[PDB]
Order: structure tokens, then C-alpha cells, then sequence
RNA sequence: CCCGGUGAGGCGGGGGGGCGAGCCGGGCUCUCGCUUCUGGCGCCAAGCGCCCGGCCGGCCGGGCGCGACCCGCUCCGGGG
RNA sequence: CGCCGUUCCGAAGGGACGGGCGAUGGCCUCCGUUGCCCUCAGCCGAUCGAAAGGGAGUCGGGUUCAGAUCCCCGAAUCCG
């Protein structure tokens, strides 16, 4: 609808029930909880290698 | 007290009301749009008469500087009839023409019946 | 007792890591041109060559002298607004059935009696805003052989009398008992003002360049200095 | 004493005037064109230009680009006889301080 | 004789630049204390082209190291830049394309 | 005096921490002070210390310091 | 006289939630009011510029010598 229409509709006719719902695809929002918890992992992963170095030297 | 934001923003000083010493004009102007002054006369034209008859309304000449609620609330004070709508066009003469359409009950052709025009 | 929920959260505030904190900033604002002005003239204050003249209002009295000072400036205020009336009062029923000595204030009376020699004390304020009107207030005392001090505050030396600001302040007379604090005052002012005035119409003050750019020359001049302090061996 | 602020007043071409006038002309050359004082610079000249201090007198502090004034023209061309073809080194006929 | 058509070009009111549909000033992120002493990452959003102009433009963006905000700015982009690449920038950022370095 | 930039946002010294050249645990030269696999998130304080304020050491609710080194004379630079 | 200038040499915000203090009107209970601090606040330039750009929301039938999405009847609709 035109953008001042918005105002009558109720919010469960301008948005789908998700994170990230109506603001964004289905598709991006799982392929950046991925991602985030990949990034997260991996910066796990070298927090680890770290200390790892740091005890034998 | 540290400055967390490099702009100096001008602080806010307190500010007082006008307590005059003395009234500038003595007295307050008299409202010169009174109920009388704003409505002038009516009209007894057969373009009119069919919306007294038919239409149940009627047709004043008011003042050209009135409101549709100043005319509600001024036919409602040299009249007293409770009014269902008004319509005001200011004409190529100059005047208002304003058509006035009384309530359900009320019967226009019967108060201009009694103030006159009939 | 410990709670194994309150778990301890620290951030890393390094580049790029997390949001700085609200720091203080006082150094980087961007001020109001008065003050811009004024904080940026006390540093032409710092690089300009002062002449003399001026210089010598810098070199002021101390602040365990400028108690005393104050002290015997105090029982020689002039009279209030009241008092005034009050003495005409008591000089009405005085009537019905001498002037104490007292302070003298303004360049135009301590001038006009330091010509006179009728002072025995002249107290300066340090911070005229036109420096003129106390420029040669200076050299008139050590030529007439007054004993002249400055002091810092034309503010605390406008509490003496009862106006907002004063300039100049006189001491011509004082009573007996208080003619030995004066004379116990004129001593250590005459030896610090009038005795090394040749050396306070020498003093340029001023010239003196902002620690970021002396720093680069002080560092250059170490890299220099260790130059010679390390290559002879 | 205003004679002391008067004949010091002369020597401007001293070093404790040349360093008054300088710090109190970069002063002035970062303030407004035309601000209020707050009281007399010179209080002496003041009064003997007429000023007493009480209330109603009032300083003002203006400054004045200084040069002559160029004719107000187009790109050259002053249509006229030769007698009337200068622009540049033209004088204005009231002084800086009446402008003021 | 006429003002010639070279002259008539300094007043403009005709002469002026037609910058109606284009983007915004081209220019280089502002030098803050990140770009100063170590680097700042951010992300290409995409890569427009700014009307009379042969460059392409590239919209970076890096994030307020002070405040919570998503800070955008306009780069012309260097061949070979892409969408969702990185960009980075300041003193200790590596030698690569498209990566601003003093 | 001029120029450029910015919401004039961490400038200059000093201290504190780590790496390597070295002398025999202690002083110097250095440098760094925490972000490079991804089209994600990132503020509006966790924590420790100190104090206070009401109802019964126990409930409730506030403030200050560290966290987030100290000291400084131009906002930083570039011209001059 | 004025002209230049529209973010440029500027102390350019009179606003908001919460808290504390103070007052007020009444089921003075509980909300509302306005006074004082505390906390927070970016912006980007006053204002003007389109009856063809953007811009929520009305249609049928009847009616006048001339007016109808405007009057009458009947059906709706937006905003507060
Ligand atoms: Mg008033
Ligand atoms: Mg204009
Ligand atoms: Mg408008
Ligand atoms: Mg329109």
C-alpha cells in the first residue's frame, strides 16, 4: 500500500512473524546467523591459538 | 564536571514573564464582530424560498469575516435553534451568503415564519 | 556467597575494537571566541618581549606579606554610606550640646600626593586594564623615595574601600600604636621595590615559547648534546 | 596624573607604547567591526573630548579599512573626458574618523 | 564591443555546473585518531555512477569509533573494488587495492 | 598573517606494559600497546573499592574513584 | 540608500524521558499542571518556492431558469 496507508493497517498485516520480520528476506537472515556465529567461532578459535602461543613462549 | 563533547553549546539561562507596570491600552477593545453585526439580513429570493421550503434551511447575509461556527453559535443566540450545518459562499457582489440547515425537528419555514421572512 | 551469575564483562577499548568512553575533552573544544581571546592573550602575554616597564608589575608582593598588609589596610577603611550619616547625626547633637587618618584611594589624589610627599606608603594593584594608568606610578615613587609594593588584585584592593574596584591606595598618616607595623613594612617593601629598582627597569619579561615547540628544540638540542657524549668513546 | 597618561600618550613611537598599541590592535583586529566597550580605552582623551563618567555616556569601538576610494564603475569605462578617467588613486573627501 | 563569450563565463547563471543528480562531493574519510595510529575496517555497499563523470563512485561503510553509527562515505573506486568488499584505512592498514594508506 | 580539516575527539612531553641488540636480578637503543578468511552484532557499563540514605548483620535506594595512566600555553596539521 | 553572502570569522537547541526538590486543583486517592536543579539531545541552517511534481480520506441516484463528487436522499471513508 501507499506509505501513509500504513497507518490503518494492523502490524500483523505490515510484518511476518520472524526475526527480522519485514525488514529483511529469510534467506540473509540465516546466511547472518551463519556468519555470526561463524565469526564468533573462529574469534574463539584464535583466542585460543593465543594463549596457546603465549604458555610455551 | 568534565566537557564529554567537544562543542561548547550556549547554556541555558532562566528567563523571566512580563510583569508590566502598566497596561500599554487602558481598556480591551469591544469585540466588534458581534452576534447582531454578523448577521445582517436574510434573502427573499425564490432561489432561497425553495431551500426554506424544500431544503428546510435558511439563507442569511452575514459578514464576510465569519466563521461557520461563529454563525452556528450566533443563530443559536438571536434565534435559539440548534442548527445541522452550514454552508457560507461569499458571492461576486461581496457578501457571505451563508445557507443554514436547522435540525431534524426544527422546521425553518416555520422561524422564518416568525421572524419575519415568509 | 559468591553469585555465579554476576559474571565480570571488561571491554577493549582499543582501535577499532569498542566505542571509546566518554572521556574529558577540555582540551579540544572548540571555545567562544572571548574566550579563545583571552586565553590565547595571555600567551602573547608569554611570547611577546615585555619591556620593563611593564615586567615589573609581575614581580608582586608575597603572600604572607600581603596578609599583614591587609591587616593594617584594615583598620584605616574610609567610612561606609551609614557611618556617614551617623556622623553627621552626631555632629548634629554635637552642635545641639579632628579627622582620623584614614586610607586615600585613586591615581589622581596618590599621584598628586605622591608629588606632595605626603604618603608614606603607596599600594599598587597588579592588574590594571589599561596598564597606562599605573605604568609610571613606578619610577614617580622610587624618584621621590616613597615606598611603593604591588599588589595582586585590584579586586581585594577594592574591599578596602567599598566600591567595586580600586587602583591605587595611599597610606599618608597612621595612628601611634600602628606606626611600628608600618614601619616594620615599609622595611621589607623599600628592600624589595625601591632598593633593586635598577635591576626592575632591566627585567624584560615575556619571550618565552609554548612547551610543544620547546620540547622539539630541547630534543634537538639532546640528540646534539649526546652526539658529543658519544662519539669521543 | 592625566597629564602623566597625556604626555605618555606622545611617545608612540616608544617600546612600552609599541607594545601597548600592538597587543590592543591584534585584540581589536578579532573583535566585531562595530562593538560596544565597556569603558574608555583612553580615559583621558575621553574626558577631554567631553566624556564624564556617568551614566548615559557610551563607547563604541569601530575599525575602518584603510585606502582611498575607488569609483564605484564598471570595468573601466567612465564615460567622460579624459579630465574624469581616474579610479584608483582617487581620495575621499571625509576623513576615516568621520566614517567611523 | 561585446563581452566575449571567455568573459561571459565568469558570472555564470548559465555557465554553472548542472549538479542536480549527482551524489555528493567525492572525498576522502576524514582523519581521526584510528586513521592516525593504527586502521579501520569498512564495507563497500555499493559502487554507483555519478552523473558527468567517467569514475565510478563507491559508497564505504565504516563505523563512529565514538558514537553508535554507521558512518557512509564516497570514495571513487579503484579497479577491482567489488561489493561487500573491505576497505580498510589508517597507518597500519596493508597494501592492497583500494586500501588508503599514508 | 594565510591555507585545509573536523560535531575543533585522544596533540606534546612523562610515566606505566610487552619484543629484540647488549652488560651481569638492575639501568639504557628500539619499537609497539591489543581490530585483515567471511556483505553479522558492537552506545546508553560489567566488575572491584569506598561512603552515605530509609523499613527489619537482613530487604530497599543513592553518590564518588578506578575501570578509561599523570602533567601541560596555543583544536589539530601545513605554510610564515 | 544598501550590497555581498546561505554553513560561511557564530555562546546558533528554549526541547524530551526519568529522578530529586516546590507549588497547585480537584473521589486532594491518584493522575494532570507549572516553578528549580540532575540526566540526555547532533546536525545543517530563519523563511519562501508547484491550483500539471510529492501529498491520508466520497461514490450512486435525484434535483435548478443558472450550482452540484459541493444541495436532498442513500451508502461509505480519513485524521484528531
Ligand atoms: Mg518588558
Ligand atoms: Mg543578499
Ligand atoms: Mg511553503
Ligand atoms: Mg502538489
Amino acid at each position: 500500500v501507499r506509505p501513509k496507508v500504513l497507518m490503518r493497517l494492523s502490524k500483523t498485516k505490515k510484518h511476518v512473524s520472524r526475526a527480522y520480520g519485514g525488514s529483511m528476506c529469510a534467506k540473509c537472515v540465516r546466511d547472518r546467523i551463519k556468519r555470526a556465529f561463524l565469526i564468533e567461532e573462529q574469534k574463539i578459535v584464535v583466542k585460543v591459538l593465543k594463549a596457546q602461543a603465549q604458555s610455551q613462549k | 564536571k568534565i566537557r564529554t563533547s567537544p562543542t561548547f553549546r550556549r547554556p541555558k539561562t532562566l528567563r523571566l514573564r512580563r510583569q508590566p507596570k502598566y497596561p500599554r491600552k487602558s481598556a480591551p477593545r469591544r469585540n466588534k464582530l458581534d452576534h447582531y453585526a454578523i448577521i445582517k439580513f436574510p434573502l427573499t429570493t425564490e432561489s432561497a424560498m425553495k431551500k426554506i421550503e424544500d431544503n428546510n434551511t435558511l439563507v442569511f447575509i452575514v459578514d464576510v469575516k465569519a466563521n461557520k461556527h461563529q454563525i452556528k453559535q450566533a443563530v443559536k443566540k438571536l434565534y435559539d435553534i440548534d442548527v445541522a450545518k452550514v454552508n457560507t459562499l461569499i458571492r461576486p457582489d461581496g457578501e457571505k451568503k451563508a445557507y443554514v440547515r436547522l435540525a431534524p425537528d426544527y422546521d425553518a419555514l416555520d422561524v422564518a415564519n416568525k421572524i419575519g421572512i415568509i | 556467597v559468591v553469585n555465579p551469575l554476576f559474571e565480570k564483562r571488561p571491554k577493549n577499548f582499543g582501535i577499532g575494537q569498542d566505542i571509546q568512553p566518554k572521556r574529558d575533552l577540555t582540551r579540544f573544544v572548540k571555545w567562544p571566541r572571548y574566550i579563545r581571546l583571552q586565553r590565547q592573550r595571555a600567551i602573547l602575554y608569554k611570547r611577546l618581549k615585555v619591556p620593563p616597564a611593564i615586567n615589573q608589575f609581575t614581580q608582586v608582593l608575597d603572600r604572607q606579606t600581603a596578609t599583614q598588609l591587609l591587616k593594617l589596610a584594615h583598620k584605616y577603611r574610609p567610612e561606609t554610606k551609614q557611618e556617614k550619616k551617623q556622623r553627621l547625626l552626631a555632629r548634629a547633637e554635637k552642635k545641639a550640646a579632628k579627622r582620623p587618618p584614614v586610607l586615600r584611594a585613586g591615581v589622581n589624589t596618590v599621584t598628586t600626593l605622591v608629588e606632595n610627599k605626603k604618603a608614606q606608603l603607596v599600594v599598587i594593584a597588579h592588574d590594571v586594564d589599561p596598564i597606562e594608568l599605573v605604568v609610571f606610578l613606578p619610577a614617580l615613587c622610587r624618584k621621590m623615595g616613597v615606598p611603593y609594593c604591588i599588589l595582586k588584585g585590584k579586586a581585594r584592593l577594592g574591599r578596602l574601600v567599598h566600591r567595586k574596584t580600586c587602583t591605587t591606595v595611599a597610606f599618608t598618616q597612621v595612628n601611634s600604636e600602628d606606626k611600628g607595623a608600618l614601619a616594620k613594612l615599609v622595611e621589607a617593601i623599600r628592600t624589595n621595590y625601591n632598593d633593586r629598582y635598577d635591576e626592575i627597569r632591566r627585567h624584560w619579561g615575556g619571550n618565552v615559547l609554548g612547551p610543544k615547540s620547546v620540547a622539539r628544540i630541547a630534543k634537538l638540542e639532546k640528540a646534539k648534546a649526546k652526539e658529543l657524549a658519544t662519539k669521543l668513546g | 596624573g592625566y597629564k602623566y597618561i597625556q604626555e605618555l600618550w606622545r611617545k608612540k613611537q616608544s617600546d612600552v607604547m609599541r607594545f601597548l598599541l600592538r597587543v590592543r590592535c591584534w585584540q581589536y583586529r578579532q573583535l566585531s567591526a562595530l562593538h560596544r566597550a565597556p569603558r574608555p580605552t583612553r580615559p583621558d582623551k575621553a574626558r577631554r573630548l567631553g566624556y564624564k563618567a556617568k551614566q548615559g555616556y557610551v563607547i563604541y569601538r569601530i575599525r575602518v579599512r584603510r585606502g582611498g576610494r575607488k569609483r564605484p564603475v564598471p570595468k573601466g569605462a567612465t564615460y567622460g573626458k579624459p579630465v574624469h578617467h581616474g579610479v584608483n588613486q582617487l581620495k575621499f573627501a571625509r576623513s576615516l574618523q568621520s566614517v567611523a | 564591443g561585446r563581452v566575449i563569450r571567455g568573459q561571459r563565463k565568469g558570472a555564470g547563471s548559465v555557465f554553472r555546473a548542472h549538479v542536480k543528480h549527482r551524489k555528493g562531493a567525492a572525498r576522502l574519510r576524514a582523519v581521526d585518531f584510528a586513521e592516525r595510529h593504527g586502521y579501520i575496517k569498512g564495507i563497500v555497499k555499493d559502487i554507483i555512477h555519478d552523473p558527468g563523470r567517467g569514475a565510478p563512485l563507491a559508497k564505504v561503510v565504516f563505523r563512529d569509533p565514538y558514537r553508535f553509527k554507521k558512518r557512509t562515505e564516497l570514495f571513487i573506486a579503484a579497479e577491482g573494488i567489488h561489493t561487500g568488499q573491505f576497505v580498510y584505512c589508517g597507518k597500519k592498514a596493508q597494501l592492497n587495492i583500494g586500501n588508503v594508506l599514508p
